[PDB]
């Protein structure tokens, strides 16, 4: 499932 | 409650007219957050979250995205009433403030997973009634400037979102939550933090937005995932051409992650007559230093994760020490997590397999390897003595023996013979600012790593096992 990630924080 | 000019480009019929409209309200006097938000939100919806019957582009009538502008202006208008919040000076108050945020806060579902994707936009607001940390706070800018109040933006560190507003812009306010298990802090200003000197608050050299920065963070917020292994390339393609138009029109200039996230997705696909992305790397770099004082951390992550990714050892190493150089001025504090997880990760994980491989190469006969060269030990070393000093005067300790038995490993992949080769010396070259690295000095040159010294001095621990 995709997740969330802050705003143009780098990596995966 | 849209005007005429702005209602003209409908329908969007696809990427590039979505890219037209952000271009027609970054050319107003301030560019409509809430129609942009729910137009993006809108198509990642139709493009990542469900795209049944998708052919071409999901179509974004004017009667669709007007109906939910309108839910949303309806909301907010009717929830928070100006007149009893008086505005002298153009200026907002904590006051208010704090209500619009409450507004937001309490219109959302009371139970729902924050780290889902996808719920970042005011369509997610408005659809679902739900939306992820960093959203809230760009839904309370928004629905500020749904209220015509000017001087409320959007702050951001670099994995936290808060706003300021006030008398020329000084005040700041907490609207939204951080982590899992943290504590709640809205209302309050982020004073404490800065004065702490947390990764969080960045030593108060954050990001302070204004309309078109705002833009920009939305675009950046677009999430292409569909799910963990394919992404939307719609979404891609949309994502990289706003932040190009952003590019072009200034306003990524205070903007280093953008320009990281920019610079990746020119990787994946190149857009001819663009920059390189190590061009766009360095551009992000060259932000933090003439905005923000050389205090933010992704800038060198981006750059140092291009050439993990393209096996570039050397320059990856360096990278990495130059993140550390910048966090060994702070304190690690207890919201900063994510930075350390992210410097775990490289230290005990991406640098060992790195140098595993290295090794291999080497064995197979490479020249110009990173192992033989000095200036890459010189690279590993700086990134840990930028984590010990880092460490040091934190309320909370970063190095365990966890850590030690990757730096082993890892100096132990460079011979003797090329280790020797770097001189450490006091206030190649290196200096060292920390106490742990410079008592560590004399065994980093050995044959034969000294594993059980190594550990004692990395580590709190003083003794040996009794038996």
């Amino acid at each position: 499932s995709a997740r969330w990630r802050f705003p143009a924080r780098p990596g995966t | 409650g849209l005007k005429a000019a702005q209602k003209t480009l409908f329908p969007l019929r696809s990427i590039d007219d979505v890219v037209r409209l952000f271009a027609a309200e970054l050319g107003r006097e301030e560019p409509d957050l809430v129609l942009l938000s729910l137009v993006l939100g809108f198509v990642e919806h139709f493009l990542a979250v469900n795209r049944v019957g998708l052919t071409y582009f999901p179509v974004a009538d004017l009667s669709i995205i007007a109906a939910l502008y309108a839910r949303f202006t309806a909301q907010i208008r009717g929830a928070v009433d100006l007149s009893l919040y008086p505005r002298e000076g153009g200026v907002s108050s904590r006051e208010l403030v704090k209500k619009v945020s409450d507004v937001i806060w309490n219109s959302l579902s009371r139970s729902y997973f924050k780290d889902r994707a996808h719920i970042q936009s005011l369509f997610s607001f408005i659809t679902g009634t739900k939306l992820d940390s960093s959203g809230v706070a760009f839904a309370v800018v928004g629905a500020c400037q749904a209220l015509g109040l000017r001087d409320v933006h959007l702050a951001l560190s670099e994995d936290h979102a808060w706003v300021v507003f006030g008398p020329n812009g000084e005040q700041t306010a907490e609207v939204t939550w951080h982590g899992k298990g943290n504590e709640d802090r809205r209302g309050q200003t982020v004073n404490a933090g800065v004065a702490e000197r947390s990764w969080l608050y960045l030593k108060g050299s954050y990001m302070r937005c204004d309309r078109k920065m705002e833009v920009a963070f939305m675009v950046c917020a677009i999430n292409p995932s569909i799910d963990l292994h394919t992404d939307s390339l719609e979404l891609l393609q949309l994502q990289q051409k706003l932040l190009w138009l952003l590019y072009d029109l200034g306003h990524l200039e205070r903007y280093p992650m953008a320009l990281g996230n920019l610079a990746d997705l020119e990787e994946l696909e190149p857009t001819p007559g663009r920059p390189d992305p190590l061009t766009l790397y360095h551009k992000g770099i060259a932000s933090a230093k003439t905005y923000y004082r050389d205090e933010h951390i992704y800038p060198y992550m981006y750059l140092a994760g291009y050439h993990c990714r393209n096996r570039n050892v050397r320059e990856a190493l360096q990278a990495w020490a130059d993140t550390a150089t910048v966090i060994q001025d702070y304190n690690y504090c207890r919201e900063d997590e994510e930075i350390y997880k992210e410097f775990f990760e490289v230290a005990n994980d991406v640098i060992p397999n790195l140098l595993k491989e290295a090794a291999s190469l080497l064995e197979a006969g490479s020249q110009g390897s990173a192992l033989q060269d000095p200036e890459c030990f010189a690279h590993l070393l700086r990134f840990y003595d930028g984590i010990c000093k880092w460490e040091e005067g934190s309320p909370t300790p970063v190095l365990h023996v966890g850590w030690a038995t990757f730096l082993v490993q890892s100096l132990g992949r460079f011979e003797g013979q090329v280790r020797q080769k770097v001189r450490i010396v006091s206030v190649p070259v290196l200096t060292f600012q920390s106490e742990k690295m410079k008592g560590m000095k004399e065994l980093l040159v050995a044959t034969k790593i000294n594993s059980s010294a190594i550990k004692l001095q990395l580590t709190a621990q003083s003794q040996v096992q009794m038996k």
